[PDB]
DNA sequence: CGTAGCTGAGGACCACCAGAACTTTTTTGAAT
DNA sequence: GTTCTGGTGGTCCTCAGCTACGTT
C-alpha cells in the first residue's frame, strides 16, 4: 500500500496543561512521520499504522479545545504535491543514502 | 504479499546511531543530521566507523529491521542478531531434516535444478536477442548440454553426486559468461575469481553485488521463524551462513550478475571511478559507490508475475517470498519445495 | 504436564477453531501473530474496557472484570471478561461479601452477530467453565456487539455442552498430534489477519510435481 | 473540475520585511480559500484559478527564506478528509442556508 | 570489572566502554577506571547503557568475540556477531540430546540432586539456628528422609520414576514449609499450591517470584546461545520456555523462598498490600509490587561467595554463571553438568 | 461545457454584506459570521433587511454573479443589474426580430410547442408507473387532445390565435391537476391549481419555485446578453414578468410542479410547517423554508443526460443552455430554435 | 442635489442615505444632514464609497424607482432595479433611430450646430478680454466664417455634406488655436496635429483630457439606460463607443480646451515632466499627473449656470445632466437635442 | 466603506538546559 | 545513553488599533 497521508494539529496553550498536550502530541507525531513545516507532518503509512496513530493521538489530545485533520493523497502522490519555498523534505522512495 | 519497505545506506564516516522514541537519528559531535521514521525501513547499512546504542539495536532485533556494519569493501564485519521467538515447530523440524542425508538430497536437487534452469534459460534469452555480437552456436551448443543434464540432476541420490554435477554445471557455464563485454573496453573482461582482494575490475562489482544479496536472503530467512546457519548442503564449516548461501544459490544468477553485466554494457560506470593503491586490489569510488547504491535500489522496485503462486510481486520481494514458499513445505501443505524458475 | 495443571488451553483458542480451523493451528502451535484495520480496533476496545481492581455496583447486583477461571473437565483455563452476580437466595455465596449471588457471563466483541455459530460457542464454554468453581448450573449468557451497540441473549442446551465437549476434545487430539490441517478457503480469508501466512491460494492449485514436469518437458 | 487543494505557507518575520511579506502572503491566499488553521487554507478550484493563485503567490515571497506547498487532491474529495477536535470547517457543497 | 571463566560482565551501570591499543578500557565521564587485556576473552556481557566502541566491536567481530548488550536488570537487548555467531555445534547438540531418554534422566538427576540437598541444609541450618519455636522431630525426620530420596535419585535411569521421586520430595518440603514462618501466621499461612488464580495471598506471593527468576534465568540462557524452548526434563510445547523452568529448580528454594520469607519475618510488608477477589483469588497492589521489586534488586547486590569455584561475586550472578557451566557441559571438558550445591 | 456554481441564501435579519478583497462576509453589529471565496459563487439571495456594500454591488455586477433581494414569502424586489458588455450585432438582431410577427409567432410555436410535449408526456409518465390509484382511460383522454393541440401549433402562423389555443391548454389540464396528488390529500387544502396571488396554502412551495425559477432563467439569460421577460413573443403588457420564465415554459410546469408534487407525495412536509395570518394570508414556517431550499439545492445538483448531444450535464445548466442556443439561433447557423423536449 | 430633472446627485463622498417614513435622509456622520422627498423622484445617482439603508433600497425598489451606484469620481459600478422600466423602449428606440439615416443626420447636425456656436463664443471672448496683443480683425473674419457655417450646417440634410463641411473648419481650428494661448506661448507650439500617439506636449496633454473626459462620458451615458457602441453620427463598429465620441466632439470646447490654456499659462505646468521617446511621445511624469488629476478636481468642483435649464451646478455634473437630456428626447418629451444653442 | 501602511499584545510552536530516575507474571484480539 | 518533567527564551501568527487616503 504505502499510501501518503498529511497530519496537521493545533493545540491551545492557555489552559491548565497546554504545554503539556503540545509537547506529547508533537512527539506522539513525530514518531510515524517527518516535519515539513511547523505544525504539519506528512507521512508514508499503510492502513494500519494509520489506524494506530488516529486512535494514538485521539485518546492522547482532549476534544472541544484541540484540532487534527487527516488527509489521504493516495497512492499516486508524486503528481499531485509542488514545493516552491527553501524548506526540503527528504523523501522516502528513492535510494535514500546518506 | 508484503510492501517492500525501503532501506538506509550511511556512508559517511565518524557518525552516531541513535534512537529518539521510533526515530533514529543521525548525530555527528552533537550536530544532528537527520532523522527517519523506523516503521518505514528494513534494513541499516553502516559503512566505516558508525556506532549504535544499545537501545538502538535493541528496538531493532524486535521488529526484524535488521542492522549490517561494513568497513570499506562490503565485509561480513558485524551484523546484529536478536534472541529466538516461540516456534519450536520449525526449528525441530529443520534440525530432524538436516540430520537427515536423504531430505537433504531431497532439498539440493530442487536448489541445483532452479540454479540450472536459471542458467540456460538467461542464456537463450541473450543469444536470441543479440546478433554478430556473440558466438551464437556455442552458446545453442551449451544450451542442450544444459537442458539435457537438468533432467539427469533432477533424479540424483547422495549429497556427493550432486556437488559433483553441481560443480561440473558451475565450470561449463563459466566457460561462456567469460564472453560479454559487449559494449566496454577490455578493462571489463573477466579473468577468472580472486577471494580476497578485488585484484581486477567486474570482481569489484560482483563482490559487492552478493554481499548486499546474501544481507538480504539471511534477513528473510531470520524474519519468517527459521534459523539460517544449519544447511540443507555444503559441507557445515561451523559458523557461516550456510542455509543464506542454499538460498541465495538460486537467485544470484538472475539477480545480481545479470545485474552487473546490465550496468556494465549500459555504460552506467565508467574504468575512470575505480582506483588503486600500491597494491590495494581494486576500490571503488564514493561517487561510484553512489551510482552503484542508486541503479540497485531503482532496479528492486520492479513488478513480475510469479511463476507458482500467480501473482503480481514486486521484485525485492522474491528473496523473501522463496522463503516462505519453504515453510510451508516443512509443514505439508505442498509436496516439494518449488525453486524459483524465472 | 507439572501437576496436570498445565495441560490446559486458552478459551480464546475456541473462536479461532470455530472460524477457521487452520487459523487456530497457525495461532496456537507455530506462535505467530498479525495484526489489520479490524484486529487493532478489537484490541483497542478490549483493553479499554479493562478496567481491574474496581467493582461496580447498584445495591441489588454486582460486576466484576477481568475474572480467572479454569476448569478441570476440559482442561481450559481463561479469563472471563465480565462477570455480573444478581442477588436472590439461589444460587451460592461466594467468597468476600454476604448474601447470596447467581452468576452470568458476559464477554464483549467488535462486530456483526454471525450467521455461524462461533461466538456462542466461546460463551458456553465460560459458562460450563464457571459451573467448575462457583458449584452451580448455569443456563444463561450475554454477547455484546459494540458495533451495533446491541446486547443478545444466549440459551444453553444439551446440544450446545455437548458440541463444545467434542470440540474440545477433537482441538487437544490435533494439539497432541501437532498438526495443522487444511478447510475450504473461498472469500473468508480476504480479512483473515493472517492471509500473508495460510496462503489460501496454494491449497486449490496444481501439485508440484506437474509444474516442475510441465517446465521440464518445455 | 472543481476539485479540492490545499495550501500551507511559512514566512519567516524575523528578516528585514518579514511582516510585510507575511501580511501580504495571507492577504493573497485568503482570497481564493478557507481558511481551516493556521498557516494552513484549503481550495476548491478549477486548472486555470489554480494556474493564476500560483503565479500570483510566487512573486510575493522570496526563495531562500520561505516556504509554501501546495497539495492537489482529486475530483472525490469527500471521501478524504477526515476532522477530529473542535474546529470545522465549512463546506462549500451543503446548501448553505445562513 | 570482574571476568569468570573467559567471559567479561559490566554489572555497574553508566560506564562507556572502548578500546585502546589491544586492550579494553572501561571510562566513566572521562575518567580511566579499568584497563583489560583481551587476549583470551571468549564473549562480552554488558549491562549498562554504555554504546562500547566502534573501534572495540570492529576489533572483537573480527577476532571472532560477539558481544551481548543487556540493560542493567537482566533484560535481553541486543547481540553483535559477525560470521560465526558461536552457538551452532551447542544448539545442534541440545537438539539432539531433547529426543533421548538416557541423557535427559542423567541431567535431571543433576537438577534434581541439588534440589534435594539445598533443601535438606536449609531444614537443618533452621533448626541449628532457633530451638524454641521448632517441632525438632518432624525436622530431623525429614531429613533423613530427603537424605535417603537423594541417594536413591542419584541412581535413578527412568522419567517416570524421577517425576515420581521430585513429587515425593515437593510434598515433603511442602509439609514441612508452612512452620518455617516465624511472624504474622494471622494470615499468611501456606497449606497448599495453586498456581493457577493463586488463592490467599502468600501463594500470590511466591509465583510473583518464580516468574521473575524465571525471566532472569531465560536472559541467562540467550547469553551463551542455548535454545530457551526445547526442555531436557520439562517436555516441549510452544509457547513456553521447557528449559528455563527444567534449570530454575535448583536455584528456586534458596533464592526465591529465603527471599519471600525474610521480606515475612523481618516485617517487610503487612497484608493491607493483597486485594480481594470473589472466587477467592488474590492480587497485588500496585506500592507493594514495587517495594517487592525494590528489595529484590537491593538483595540481587548481597555479595557471597561461590561454591564451585571460589570467587566472591554478587548474588545476581549465580544464574548466569551457571548457565555457562551448562553450556561448557553440552561442548567442553566438563565431566558431568555440575549443579549449585551450596550449604 | 460550462459547470454549475453553488448559491447562498441569508436568512437572519439585520446582517450586512461586505466585501474584503474576494472574500464576502457576513456581519452584524462587527461580528464576523463567516467569509465566503466568490469564485465559486453564482447567485446570492437574502431575506429580510439585508444591505450590501457598494463595492460588492460593483464587484459582483462585473463578474457575472447576481445579487437578488427577497422578503417572507419570496416577493420579489430589487434585483441588481449591471451594463452592457458588448457583442451588439446580436442584440442588434435580437431587437430587429421583435416587432415582426413572423418570426415572433414561429418562436412562440416552439416555445408553447415545448410547454405541451412536457405536460402530455409527464401526465402519461405518471399514469405509467402506479395505475391503480387513478383512472389511467381519463388520463390517456387528455393525452391524445393534447397531441391534437399539438398538430395545430405547428400549422400556426399568427401569434394572436396561439394566445387563445394557451387558455386550451390552460383549461385541458387544470382538471388533471386536484387529481396529481396521492398522499396527505385530506391534510393539504388541495382545490388544484385555482390559486390565488396572496396565497391560500399548498400555494406558498407552488410561489416559491415560480419565484426560483425566474430569478435564475434571468441570470442565465443576462450572461450572454439579452433580456426577454417581456419581449418578441410574450404580451407588451407591463408587469406580466413571464417570457422570461415562458423560455422556461418549457420548464415552469415541469421542474417546479413536480418538484412540489414530489415533496407532497414524498410525505416529505407536513401540515404543521404552515400557518395563516389574522387576516387570511398563509406563510411558511422557517425549518420548511430551510428543507425546501436543503431539497431543491439537493435536486438541482442530480445529473442526467441532455438529448441534444448526450454529453452529461446537470440540472441547473438547463436554462442557460437555453439562452445560449438562443443565441446561435439568432447567428443564422441552425433554422429554428430546439426547445427542450420530455 | 435634486434637479429639476428627476434625479438625485448625492456626490459628497463618506455619506450615508437611509429611509424614514416616506422620504430620504442623507446622513453625515450620524447626524441628520439633509432630508428629500420621493414623491416625485423618478432615479437616484449615488457618488462615494457609501452604503444605502436595506430599508431605503426596499422602499425604492418598489415604485419604479433605479438605484445607481457609482465611485466618487464618476466611474460606474453597480445599479439595482426589479422588473427593470424604462430601459427596454429607450434601447429600442435607440437602435430603430440607429438603422434610419434621416433622423441621425437631423441629431449629428444638432451637435455640429452646438460645436461651431461654442468654439466661435469662445474665441469672441478670447479676443474681448486682451484686446491688446492680438490679430482682431483676422478672428472677426473667423467668426463670420463660423457664422456662415452654422447657417449651412443648420441648413443640412445628409450625412455626407455634414462630414465634408465638418471637416473643414478642424484647420481653422488648429491655427487659430496655436494662435489662441497667451502665456509661454514660445515655449509650447502647436503646429500640429495628431489623434494617434502624439507629437508636441500640447497635443499629448490634449489627448489625456480627452481620455478623462472619455471615461467621464462612457459613465454618464450608462447612468441612464442608452448604450454605448452605436452612434448617431460615427457609425457602428464593433468595440468603439460612438455614442461616446459623439458627445465627445459634441462637449470638446469649453471642457477640454479652456483647462489646456489654464494648465498653460499661470505657469501651474512646467517642462520638466514632460518626456520624448524617439517618436514623439510624451511620457507624462508621475507628479506631473498627479498634479493634473488634482487640477481637474478642483476644476470639477468649480460652480457654473447650466445655459438651458438656468440651475447652479458643478462642472462635474454638466455631462451627466446633458446627457440625461438625450434620454428625455428619446422618451418623446423632447423636440430636439440642443447642448448649447438658441432655438 | 475599502485599501494599504505602521504599531502593539498576547498566544502557538519549538529548541535548549537541568534534574532525577531507569525491572511487572498471564491471556484476549477481525472475518460485508 | 534514554525518558519524563520543569523552566527559559526566541521566533511565527492573527487580531485590535490608529493614520492616510480613493481618477490613469
Ligand atoms: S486461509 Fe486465511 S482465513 Fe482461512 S484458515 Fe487460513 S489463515 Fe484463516
Ligand atoms: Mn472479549
Amino acid at each position: 500500500g504505502s499510501m501518503l497521508v498529511l497530519i496537521t494539529y493545533d493545540v491551545q496553550t492557555s489552559s491548565m496543561g497546554g504545554t503539556k498536550r503540545l509537547r506529547k502530541v508533537a512527539k506522539a507525531c513525530q514518531n510515524y512521520g517527518q516535519r515539513v513545516q511547523n505544525s504539519v507532518f506528512e507521512c508514508i503509512v499503510d492502513s494500519t499504522q494509520l489506524t494506530s496513530l488516529k486512535l494514538e493521538l485521539t485518546s492522547l489530545i482532549d476534544e472541544e479545545k484541540d484540532s487534527l485533520r487527516i488527509y489521504r493523497l493516495g497512492n499516486n502522490y508524486k503528481t499531485k504535491v509542488e514545493h516552491i519555498g527553501a524548506k526540503p523534505s527528504i523523501d522516502l522512495e528513492d535510494p535514500l543514502i546518506f | 504479499m508484503k510492501k517492500l519497505l525501503n532501506t538506509l545506506y550511511v556512508t559517511q564516516p565518524d557518525t552516531y546511531l541513535s534512537l529518539d522514541g521510533d526515530n533514529v537519528v543521525l548525530l555527528k559531535e552533537q550536530e544532528k543530521l537527520g532523522r527517519l521514521p523506523l516503521h518505514n525501513l528494513e534494513a541499516i547499512v553502516g559503512f566505516g566507523y558508525t556506532g549504535a546504542s544499545p537501545a538502538l539495536m535493541g528496538y531493532c532485533a524486535e521488529r526484524n529491521i535488521s542492522i549490517t556494519f561494513l568497513t570499506k569493501n562490503g565485509r561480513f564485519l558485524a551484523r546484529v542478531v536478536g534472541e529466538s521467538r516461540g516456534n519450536v515447530v520449525l526449528r525441530k523440524t529443520q534440525y530432524r531434516i538436516s540430520e537427515n542425508d536423504q531430505e537433504s538430497t531431497k532439498i539440493a536437487r530442487n536448489f541445483i535444478t532452479g540454479k540450472v534452469y536459471n542458467s540456460k534459460w538467461m542464456l537463450e534469452r541473450m543469444t536470441r536477442e543479440h546478433p554478430l555480437r556473440v558466438n551464437v552456436e556455442q552458446f545453442k551448443a551449451t544450451s542442450q548440454l544444459l537442458s539435457v543434464m537438468m533432467q539427469e540432476i533432477r533424479n540424483c541420490d547422495s549429497l556427493e553426486s550432486l556437488r559433483g554435477w553441481e560443480g561440473q554445471a558451475a565450470i561449463n557455464y563459466n566457460k561462456v559468461f567469460d564472453q560479454m563485454i559487449l559494449q566496454q573496453k577490455e578493462e571489463f573482461a573477466f579473468h577468472g575469481r580472486s577471494r580476497r582482494p578485488p585484484k581486477d575490475n567486474v570482481n569489484a562489482m560482483l563482490s559487492f553485488a552478493y554481499t548486499l544479496l546474501a544481507n538480504d536472503v539471511a534477513a528473510a530467512l531470520e524474519t519468517v521463524g527459521l534459523d539460517a546457519y544449519v544447511g540443507f548442503m555444503h559441507q557445515d564449516r561451523p559458523g557461516r551462513a550456510s542455509l543464506a548461501l542454499d538460498l541465495m544459490e538460486e537467485l544470484r544468477g538472475l539477480y545480481a550478475d545479470r545485474f552487473v553485466l546490465s550496468l556494465i554494457n549500459r555504460k552506467e560506470m565508467t574504468a575512470d571511478g575505480f582506483y588503486k593503491k600500491e597494491n590495494g586490489a581494486v576500490l571503488m569510488t564514493d561517487e561510484a559507490r553512489k551510482t552503484f547504491l542508486k541503479a540497485w535500489q531503482t532496479k528492486k522496485q520492479e513488478k513480475i508475475t510469479h511463476p507458482y503462486l500467480g501473482e503480481k510481486m514486486s521484485w525485492g520481494l522474491v528473496p523473501y517470498v522463496q522463503a516462505l514458499l519453504l515453510a510451508r513445505f516443512l509443514r505439508g501443505d505442498l509436496d516439494e519445495y518449488p525453486p524459483f524458475l524465472w | 504436564a507439572s501437576n496436570e495443571e498445565d495441560r490446559y488451553l486458552m478459551l480464546s483458542g475456541l473462536q479461532h477453531f470455530q472460524f477457521c480451523k487452520r487459523q487456530w493451528a497457525l495461532i496456537h502451535i507455530e506462535q505467530q501473530w498479525e495484526e489489520n484495520v479490524r484486529t487493532i480496533e478489537g484490541q483497542h476496545l478490549h483493553k479499554k474496557a479493562d478496567q481491574p481492581f474496581m467493582k461496580e455496583k447498584r445495591g441489588s447486583k454486582l460486576t466484576v472484570r477481568a475474572m480467572p477461571i479454569q476448569s478441570k473437565n476440559l482442561q481450559i483455563s481463561g479469563i472471563c471478561d465480565v462477570v455480573e452476580f444478581v442477588q436472590d437466595s439461589e444460587g451460592i455465596e461466594l467468597s468476600g461479601v454476604s448474601g447470596s449471588y447467581k452468576a452470568f457471563p458476559v464477554e464483549y466483541k467488535r462486530g456483526k452477530p454471525k450467521k455461524g455459530d462461533e461466538d456462542i460457542v466461546q460463551l458456553v464454554a465460560q459458562a460450563m467453565c464457571l459451573e467448575e468453581m462457583l458449584v452451580c448450573r448455569i443456563d444463561k449468557g450475554y454477547l455484546f456487539y459494540n458495533e451495533i451497540k446491541h446486547r443478545v441473549e444466549v440459551p444453553i442446551t444439551d446440544a450446545l455442552r455437548d458440541k463444545v465437549v467434542q470440540m474440545a476434545k477433537e482441538m487437544h487430539h490435533y494439539y497432541e498430534n501437532r498438526h495443522t490441517p487444511k478447510v475450504k478457503t473461498g472469500p473468508f480469508c480476504n480479512n483473515c489477519s493472517l492471509q500473508s501466512i495460510c496462503l489460501p491460494k496454494l491449497m486449490n492449485k496444481r501439485s508440484v510435481k506437474r509444474y516442475i514436469e510441465g517446465r521440464l518437458s518445455e
